[PDB]
């Protein structure tokens, strides 16, 4: 069970988009965010394993294993970041990936 | 070149049968089929950890797969039902022992089953 | 408790 | 290749007629293939337990071999170890104050 | 009052004799608490300590699954490594892996480890920052590139600073009677003449835990050894001119002692 708010989230250009996601299996080890443009295919943009923050480009992922939530931050939001962002959680390398329904983000022109 | 699927769009009448192609030239040991329905996110149908090896996913009923080579992983619809109306994604990656983590997805197949 | 990630063939 | 290091000793200070344990501690060797025997008057003792194979920071292996015994005045105990790095088996005799 | 959890993995190839032998053991400090042996009948993680047995089937299911995965990768490792060094199939070889974490007397993360060896030599190792690798020779470099690209270091770092530490604390608590004990060494001294003008003084430390100890004459020094019942032994010797026995003192330092001991021939 991987839970996400469907949205849509309406965020102004240049602002910071704030997405989050909760999972039920405490033993989960691997956490991912996939991006899916409308009518297209999911594509991995972030992965995170340790508690705290991880930072890659305009993307920041945040993980709290204690509270069992994982977050994604998008800095310098652009219209071209308008998509659905899927949360993905598995346990161990060989574990089956569990996908959330995704949150849609709409980034409006300045 | 990534992952290719065939066809990208398809309409079917109830009871009809169809095979969705999926090919990949990256020598990935692992391939899998997913379906996306509005508001649910991705559900695993079948997957294959290697040539000749396949196993059932979250929702395998009504579907059959084979894995004769590394490159191909076709999905057979037995008798199309309206419930099977969805978008179908093929995905692949190296095996986990080799460091495979990211799933590489194909373009998707939009499939409509009419009554 | 063993590591469930990061153990890979050389 | 690294030759085994051998210690023979008892779990408790030895007293004639008191139950004890005879130990043979081998360490610092490589590879892990090794044969360890506890001897009583020059012949092999049969009921001999051993620890599970582990190693140290320098990657060398170590094992504890041990058996229950009751010391007497006449009986001589020793440990015999054979390993690829040894031309002939090595025998360490049990001196009860070492 | 620092504590550690440490796992050791050994794989030895057996040319023409089937599967490689695989040996895994787990330690909390100087105390072993789990093991797996590919040659045993159970084919599962086995308890080796009374306090780990309270764990339920999910734990054992999890550990058996991971330890099997460990043996699979090492099985493949032997084949791969034989190729990297251009060795024939005719000989036996060894690969070894060790990893784990240390916590301080406050049970906060202290340090982390992960090292790999082939035939008893350093092959590749995670540096202290847990963010980069130390690769020895030409062959290890290829593994380094592969593991860099696969983000292995990020994964191991998350385990060592997280899961390893959290569980290490869990073990310490559950086996507190076993693991958080200080058995002070029981000491005594031995005297034996080695000549007409000189004698040997031997200082004994017995039945202590943990293994860490300091023996000092104010020298023949054997390495600390297990007693077999969960305690350790050590002694130290000096050769002394006969008659001058009283001038020498043995000094014993150990966690279980409120204050260090001093012993002279008496």
């Amino acid at each position: 069970e991987v839970e996400q708010n469907s949205g849509p989230l309406s965020v102004p250009e240049g602002a910071i988009a704030s997405l989050n996601c909760t999972y039920s299996d405490r033993g989960s080890t691997s956490f991912f965010w996939y991006r899916q443009y409308s009518g297209k295919s999911p594509e991995l943009i972030m992965s995170i394993y340790s508690n705290g923050d991880k930072e890659d480009g305009r993307f920041t992922a945040q993980l709290n294993k204690a509270s069992q939530y994982v977050s994604l931050l998008i800095r310098d939001s652009q219209p071209s970041d308008s998509a659905t962002y899927l949360c993905a959680v598995t346990k161990y390398s060989w574990g089956k990936l569990q996908f959330g329904a995704g949150t849609q983000v709409v980034v409006t022109p300045d | 070149a990534g992952v290719t699927q065939t066809p990208k769009f398809q309409v079917l009448k109830t009871g009809q049968s169809m095979t969705l192609q999926c090919a990949q030239d990256m020598n990935h040991e692992y391939m899998a089929w997913y379906r996306q329905d509005p508001g649910m996110g991705l559900r695993l149908i079948h997957y294959s950890v290697g040539v000749g090896i396949t196993d059932q996913g979250d929702v395998p009923d009504g579907y059959k797969v084979s894995r004769s080579t590394t490159e191909d992983f076709p999905l057979r619809l037995l008798s199309a039902a309206p419930s099977q109306t969805s978008v179908y994604f093929c995905a692949s990656r190296p095996g986990w022992m080799a460091g495979g983590v990211e799933l590489y997805f194909g373009p998707g197949t939009r499939l409509t089953v009419t009554e | 408790e063993l590591a469930g990630i990061g153990i890979l063939t050389v | 290749q690294r030759t085994p290091k051998i210690q023979v000793y008892s779990r408790h200070p030895a007293e004639n007629g008191k139950s004890n344990f005879l130990n043979c501690y081998v360490s610092g060797f490589h590879p892990s293939d090794i044969e360890v025997d506890l001897l009583k008057n020059g012949e092999r003792i049969e009921k001999v337990e051993h620890s599970d194979l582990s190693f140290s920071k320098d990657w060398s292996f170590y094992l504890l071999y041990y058996t229950e015994f009751t010391p007497t005045e006449k009986d001589e105990y020793a440990c015999r170890v054979n390993h690829v790095t040894l031309s002939q088996p090595k025998i360490v005799k049990w001196d009860r104050d070492m | 009052g620092s504590h550690s959890m440490r796992y050791f993995f050994t794989s030895v190839s057996r040319p023409g004799r089937g599967e490689p032998r695989f040996i895994a053991v787990g330690y909390v400090d100087d105390t072993q608490f789990v093991r797996f042996d590919s040659d045993a009948a159970s084919q599962r993680m086995e308890p080796r300590a009374p306090w780990i047995e309270q764990e339920g089937p999910e734990y054992w299911d999890g550990e058996t699954r991971k330890v099997k995965a460990h043996s699979q990768t090492h099985r493949v490792d032997l084949g791969t490594l034989r190729g990297y060094y251009n060795q024939s199939e005719a000989g036996s070889h060894t690969v070894q892996r060790m990893y784990g974490c240390d916590v301080g007397s406050d049970w906060r993360f202290l340090r982390g480890y992960h090292q790999y060896a082939y035939d008893g030599k350093d092959y590749i190792a995670l540096k202290e920052d847990l963010r980069s690798w130390t690769a020895a020779d030409m062959a290890a470099q290829t593994t380094k590139h592969k593991w860099e690209a696969a983000h292995v270091a990020e994964q191991l770092r998350a385990y060592l600073e997280g899961t390893c530490v959290e569980w290490l604390r869990r073990y310490l608590e559950n086996g507190k009677e076993t693991l958080q004990r200080t058995d002070a060494p029981k000491t005594h001294m031995t005297h034996h003449a080695v000549s007409d003008h000189e004698a040997t003084l031997r200082c004994w430390a017995l039945s202590f835990y943990p293994a860490e100890i300091t023996l000092t004459w104010q020298t023949e020094l054997v390495e600390t050894r297990p007693a077999g019942d969960g305690t350790f032994q050590k002694w130290a010797a000096v050769v002394v001119p006969s008659g001058q026995e009283q001038r020498y003192t043995c000094h014993v330092q150990h966690e279980g002692l409120p204050k260090p001991l001093t012993l002279r021939w008496e």
